[PDB]
């Protein structure tokens, strides 16, 4: 068995941990106050679930996590509410005054006066780990903590951990709930100092989870409440590997092996079926056909975007429930026949399914309906540049004109730091094209 | 359609299925990076501080 | 970010502070002995954002009453919830500033300034972390204007990295006290534009025509413009003293509101303003009548907006209303500041209302208001009008002269990005 | 009020949709760049598919379809048909093709030469067209009856090129003994319904037929920039060299003793419905976060033997002069009204099949 630490940075990371790490205890049987009776080995072991929980000896299974946030009253919800029991004052670390939606603040001013502290932290869990594998960090990309804290956590990471994974839970700017006009300033900066130092990040639009709540969980005005309880089944789906037994994507190395064979596009696209109301009266269960072939509907991705016109480098199929392997492959083979599913020519055509028995858990008194069966598609599509392509285009007609651009430059950031996170991005949608697209006959219109 | 590493456990099972074939900084720098912007925030400030004693 | 120092100073910025303290008191449960009696959790949350707790859970505003003569604030202290107020915290000189801005900055003023300093200081001292400072004053006359300002150079270099906020009451010939007017407001421009972070601007000939023309008041008093101020203030810091996610500190603001540092000059509006549904709050709200500077929003184009909407309303219609404002009138939203326009909404209505919305737009059509201000000092100027008493203070004309060129740069700034 | 941005200035079609959304007083013009548009007549080349359908209030629908590209060009077409199994290498109705790229640059070059060489030993006819989507207007094309020529020509150019058969036994318009193509225009609107615009132009020759000379391209190219150039009899028999349907169904039956929908129109409808059905999955914007339409124009060849044959499919057609009105019109009926509806006896033919098999 080899630990995996998670880092919550930011409101967003916070909220979204918080959800998670509830509906980890949910899953493993783990009770509020950290007692997990189905364990019969009282005070440590090297179980699955051991990698994102360790034990004291009075029995109680403490999440391997630590949460971050320059401001407290967030994590004071954490100190004070149903978990609370579950953590120690170590693993939650707050400052008195917060980065005010700026990269800058974030990452120079206060990250600066912080960041030790974190480290020393992180440590005293990494101090606990036998075979520590790396981390697992989630942030949004439009605050000012989690832009430019994280983007600082990252670069030490590497330092003080070189051999070790990282991956991301990136949360991408959605202005139905956004709280700034400088995000997507910020989205580019945090992803132009974090790109060489993760391995794998999986980013998901608050727009697309918003609408998902909207349309198929009948929400008129969804909540980060209703938000971060979906995100939370996505991020469990994906990291269900890691915490029971089974044998695809079994440590965060394979998540790079499987899904990342071009380290600079290292951002797959999660789609998950079926979103059910728990408001719904009557409901018939989808069959393991009608969830994989809803796996290549935008509607259900967690970024918008069209996948038929980009290519493919790798695609995992997640299963949660009643599932078994012949009625994945017939599912597939029906849905080749109907789709389009382009790979790029240097990697194979096919896909990695994983299948857990255990049917999603759902958080009682919560928006999702009980499933059979649930599945959750990772796949490395070109076509998530589509968000890159938005993001770069907001960037650009902000900074044309200097918008905002003194509030960093105010905080000691070179305005020079800018245009070379925009250059870098340049490259990377010219890598994604490079990748994706064939060229196109020219033509010598009006024809 | 070639299904490969099939492997069952308990808690459920995991293959591949294949239709078709192909064909950093260190500690010093950052530091450094950290203590420049605070140079400028502190040259910043000792200019506005000067305006004002004017 | 929690505490907010609020400072009121001369005649208006007594006034208008009074009355703010009164209204927002009642909006938490708090009464004029500084005894807590609502029913909402919501009322105690963010509550010390402006006000300290004293002994017998008593709460007790933040605030820093100034002025160099006693008159206002013998009335303030004499007033409803004039009893609430800290005594230590009233600062007054006996002389007066005459509607001089040359004595409230340079003579009479200085020598009262440490004084309030002191206070300023012990109150900043006992805050947790604080976010900034508010003042209320008017820049037609002589203390809130000369020595307001003065206060605010003295409290940036003290404290350089906390934010700055004001609300600043422009004056106008229709509704005005004394010619030297625009005299006073463009020495007090200057200084708003260097160490400000956000000014809210507040035209006295809006105030006067909203109560005539809209109110039906046939004879509008000061006391009838404070109220629309009053109820203006509160909607504009509603989210700064309520649970939020939007605009929740002076800093946040800022960084939403302001994207080039001399331009943080905003009109406030409000509804409703009569003599409701979300519609019809959403329309009135973005309604030049509804707006308190007397600049047409169509002569300019907006950079950045703040909405905040107050009550118990369906917050689906809200934002459906808010996408149909700015799909509808895309033309004067700036392009390439996208989604510049942000929405929050408070379940707590004002007194006497069910629903009401606040508007905060930084316009390009504010350069309107500055360049009334600039002819009327020009009209004067050009003859010397009124100068020797601002000489007789020890300024030189030069220091008029430079004023007018900061002030004209401004207006020159703003049609630069109304046409860009 | 609806608003829509322009960012194609040369599209002569759109720029009478244009006119006439706005006439409606219901439509409103924004600056190209401004986002928050319910309409993007976008432009020909990268148009940004990708900054569509994220406006939150805005149901947003765009003039051209995602992907449509596969059909409109040379290469691409040939390659749709001959990989796609409803429509298939032994598809009836398209000229045996081969792509064909440059050698200094996959490339079928052997397999033409095996046909050609097939054809040769049989002593059937070998003429053959190469041409490419590069083909300037009246430029970039050659026809040969030997391999070699063809084959030469195509190596000193740069980009793809298609050889394909060239139809040596043509519908020839009497009097005159000419030439001609079919020009048909099709809307598919946001729900893939294809709808056939009632009225084609037959583009002419105004040259008589010779097939003893593939050299001079004036008989054999029915291009109106050659014709109005090159041809001495240029509007000899119809104005601007076009033919309208009420005149060619007329000739069919005096001539022929046929009508234009049993001899001709019915293969037409056959081919668009089976052409754009095929790339229906690849295009279609159903369950999409926008929505696209578009416009094509698709050009035909009528053999003696009244067999249609498709030549090939535009993206970004014009059209006749004196069709603009009505056409343009119909666009807005039934592509942007059904979308966004204002506050006949349709001008289209909806295509639509179900046999049950
Ligand atoms: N899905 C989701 N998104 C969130 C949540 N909280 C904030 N966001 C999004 O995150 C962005 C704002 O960043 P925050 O995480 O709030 O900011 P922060 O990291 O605390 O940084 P500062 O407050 O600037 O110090 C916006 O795009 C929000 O919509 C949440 O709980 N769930
Ligand atoms: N296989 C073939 N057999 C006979 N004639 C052919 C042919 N291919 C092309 N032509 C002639 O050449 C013309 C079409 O050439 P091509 O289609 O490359 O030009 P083009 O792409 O400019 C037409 P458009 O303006 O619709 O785009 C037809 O009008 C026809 O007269
Ligand atoms: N809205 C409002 N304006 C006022 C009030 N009192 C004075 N004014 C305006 O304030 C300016 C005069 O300044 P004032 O505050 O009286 O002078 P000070 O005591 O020297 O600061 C003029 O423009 C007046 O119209 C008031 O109570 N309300
Ligand atoms: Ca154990
Ligand atoms: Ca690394
Ligand atoms: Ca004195
Ligand atoms: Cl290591
Ligand atoms: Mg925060
Ligand atoms: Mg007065
Ligand atoms: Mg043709
Ligand atoms: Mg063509």
């Amino acid at each position: 068995m080899r630990e995996c630490i998670s880092i919550h940075v930011g409101q967003a990371g916070v909220q979204i941990g918080n959800a998670c790490w509830e509906l980890y205890c949910l899953e493993h049987g783990i009770q509020p106050d950290g007692q997990m009776p189905s364990d019969k080995t009282i005070g440590g072991g090297d179980d699955s679930f051991n990698t994102f929980f360790s034990e004291t000896g009075a029995g109680k299974h403490v999440p391997r996590a630590v949460f971050v946030d320059l401001e407290p009253t967030v994590i004071d919800e954490v100190r004070t509410g149903t978990y609370r029991q579950l953590f120690h004052p170590e693993q939650l670390i707050t400052g008195k005054e917060d980065a005010a939606n700026n990269y800058a603040r974030g990452h120079y001013t206060i990250g600066k006066e912080i960041i030790d502290l974190v480290l020393d932290r992180i440590r005293k869990l990494a101090d606990q780990c036998t075979g520590l594998q790396g981390f697992l960090v989630f942030h949004s990309f439009g605050g000012g903590t989690g832009s430019g804290f994280t983007s600082l956590l990252m670069e030490r990471l590497s330092v003080d951990y070189g051999k070790k994974s990282k991956l991301e839970f990136s949360i991408y700017p959605a202005p139905q709930v956004s709280t700034a006009v400088v995000e997507p300033y910020n989205s580019i900066l945090t992803t132009h100092t974090t790109l060489e130092h993760s391995d794998c990040a999986f980013m998901v639009d608050n727009e697309a989870i918003y609408d998902i709540c909207r349309r198929n969980l009948d929400i008129e005005r969804p909540t980060y409440t209703n938000l971060n309880r979906l995100i939370s089944q996505i991020v469990s789906s994906i990291t269900a590997s890691l915490r029971f037994d089974g044998a695809l994507n079994v440590d965060l190395t394979e998540f790079q092996t499987n899904l990342v064979p071009y380290p600079r596009i290292h951002f797959p696209l999660a789609t998950y079926a079926p979103v059910i109301s728990a408001e719904k009266a009557y409901h018939e269960q989808l069959s393991v056909a009608e969830i994989t072939n809803a796996c290549f509907e935008p509607a259900n991705q967690m970024v918008k975007c069209d996948p038929r016109h980009g290519k493919y480098m790798a695609c995992c199929l997640l299963y949660r429930g009643d599932v078994v392997p012949k009625d994945v492959n017939a599912a597939i083979a029906t849905i080749k026949t109907k789709r389009s599913i382009q790979f790029v020519d240097w990697c194979p055509t096919g896909f990695k399914v994983g299948i857990n028995y255990q049917p999603p858990t759902v958080v009682p008194g919560g928006d999702l309906a009980k499933v059979q069966r649930a599945v959750c598609m990772l796949s490395n599509t070109t076509a998530i540049a589509e968000a890159w392509a938005r993001l770069d285009h907001k960037f650009d007609l902000m900074y044309a004109k200097r918008a905002f651009v003194h509030w960093y430059v105010g905080e000691g950031m070179e305005e020079g730091e800018f245009s070379e996170a925009r250059e870098d991005m340049a490259a990377l949608e010219k890598d994604y094209e490079e990748v994706g697209v064939d060229s196109v006959e020219g033509e010598g219109g009006e024809e | 359609m070639e299904v490969i590493e099939l492997n069952k456990c308990t808690s459920g099972q995991s293959f591949e299925v294949i239709l078709k074939p192909p064909s950093d900084p260190s500690l010093e720098e950052i530091q450094k990076k950290l203590e420049a912007a605070e140079e400028r925030r502190k040259y910043q400030e000792a200019e506005l501080l000067k305006h004002l004693a004017e | 970010m929690r505490e907010i120092v609020h400072i009121q100073a001369g005649q208006c910025g007594n006034q208008i502070g009074a009355k703010f303290w009164e209204v927002i008191s009642d909006e938490h449960g708090i009464d004029p002995t500084g005894s807590y009696h609502g029913d909402s959790d919501l009322q105690l949350e963010r509550i010390n954002v402006y006000y300290n707790e004293a002994t017998g859970n008593k709460y007790v505003p933040r605030a820093i009453l100034v002025d160099l003569e006693p008159g206002t604030m013998d009335s303030v202290r004499s007033g409803p919830f004039g009893q609430i107020f800290r005594p230590d915290n009233f600062v007054f000189g006996q002389s007066g500033a005459g509607n001089n801005w040359a004595k409230g900055h340079y003579t009479e003023g200085a020598e009262l300034v440490d004084s309030v300093l002191d206070v300023v200081r012990k109150e900043s001292e006992s805050c947790d972390c604080l976010q900034g400072f508010q003042l209320t004053h008017s820049l037609g006359g002589g203390t809130g204007s000369g020595m307001g300002t003065l206060l605010i150079s003295k409290i940036r270099e003290e404290y350089p990295d906390r934010i700055m906020n004001t609300f600043s009451v422009m004056p106008s010939p229709k509704v005005s006290d004394t010619v030297v007017e625009p005299y006073n407001a463009t020495l007090s421009v200057h200084q708003l534009v260097e160490n400000t972070d956000e000014t809210y601007c507040i035209d006295n000939e809006a105030l006067y025509d909203i109560c005539f023309r809209t109110l039906k008041l046939t004879t509008p008093t000061y006391g009838d413009l404070n109220h629309l101020v009053s109820a203006t203030m509160s909607g504009v810091t509603t989210c700064l003293r309520f649970p939020g996610q939007l605009n929740a500190d002076l800093r946040k603001l800022a960084v939403n509101m302001v994207p080039f540092p001399r331009l943080h000059f905003f009109m406030p509006g409000f509804a409703p303003l009569t003599s409701l549904t979300v519609p019809e709050l959403t329309q009135q709200m973005f309604d030049s009548k509804n707006m308190m500077a007397a600049c047409d929003p169509r002569h300019g184009r907006y950079l950045t907006v703040a909405a905040i909407f107050r009550g118990r309303m369906s917050m689906k219609e809200v934002d459906e209303q808010m996408l149909n404002v700015q799909n509808k009138n895309s033309s004067y939203f700036v392009e390439w500041i996208p989604n510049n326009v942000k929405t929050a909404v408070c379940d707590i209505p004002p007194r006497g209302l069910k629903m009401s919305a606040t508007f905060i737009g930084n316009s390009t059509a504010i350069q309107e208001l500055f360049k009334r201000i600039s002819e009327q000092f020009t009209a004067m100027f050009r003859r010397k009008a009124f100068l020797h008493w601002y000489t007789g203070e020890g300024m030189d004309e030069m220091e008029f002269t430079e004023a007018e060129s900061n002030m004209n740069d401004l207006v020159s700034e703003y049609q630069q990005y109304q046409d860009a | 009020m609806y608003t829509f941005v322009v960012r194609d200035e040369n599209s002569s079609v759109y720029a009478e949709v244009s006119r006439l959304l706005l006439a409606t007083g219901q439509w409103k013009r924004l600056r190209k760049d401004n986002p928050r548009f319910n309409l993007m007549l976008g432009e020909r080349n990268r148009l940004p598919f990708g900054r569509l359908g994220h406006e939150p209030g805005l149901v947003q629908l765009v003039n051209y379809y995602r992907g449509a590209d596969k059909l409109c060009r040379k290469a691409s077409l040939v390659k749709l048909i001959k990989t796609s199994p409803e429509l298939s290498e032994s598809c009836t109705w398209f000229p045996e093709s081969y792509v064909i790229y440059p050698t200094n640059l996959t490339d079928e070059r052997e397999v033409f030469l095996a046909a050609y060489n097939r054809r040769r030993e049989g002593r059937e006819g070998n003429v053959w067209i190469a041409k490419s989507s590069a083909g300037a207007k009246g430029e970039g094309i050659l026809i040969s009856s030997e391999a070699s020529e063809l084959l030469d020509f195509i190596d000193e150019q740069g980009q793809v090129h298609v050889i394909q058969k060239y139809l040596e036994k043509p519908l020839l318009l009497e009097p005159g003994h000419r030439k001609f193509d079919i020009r048909s225009w099709v809307l598919v609107d946001h729900l893939y319904n294809i709808y056939l615009y009632r009225e084609g132009v037959l583009r002419t020759s105004s040259e008589p037929y010779n097939s003893a000379n593939f050299q001079d391209k004036t008989c054999h190219l029915t291009n109106h920039c050659i014709q109005k150039e090159y041809s001495k009899n240029y509007g000899r028999y119809e104005e601007g060299n076009e033919m309208f349907f009420e005149e060619f169904n007329q000739y069919l039956m005096d001539a022929l003793n046929t009508t234009l929908e049993n001899s001709i129109l019915l293969q037409i409808k056959h081919i668009i419905r089976s052409c754009l059905m095929c790339i229906e999955p690849a295009i279609s914007t159903k369950h999409l976060h926008y929505q696209s339409f578009q416009l094509f124009g698709f050009d035909f060849m009528v053999d003696e033997e009244l067999k249609v044959w498709l030549i090939e499919v535009n993206g970004a057609p014009a059209c006749a002069q004196k069709l603009y009105a009505e056409l343009c019109q119909g666009i807005v009926d039934v592509a942007i009204s059904s979308v966004f509806p204002l506050a006949p006896t349709s001008i289209f033919i909806k295509l639509h099949h179900h046999h049950h098999h």
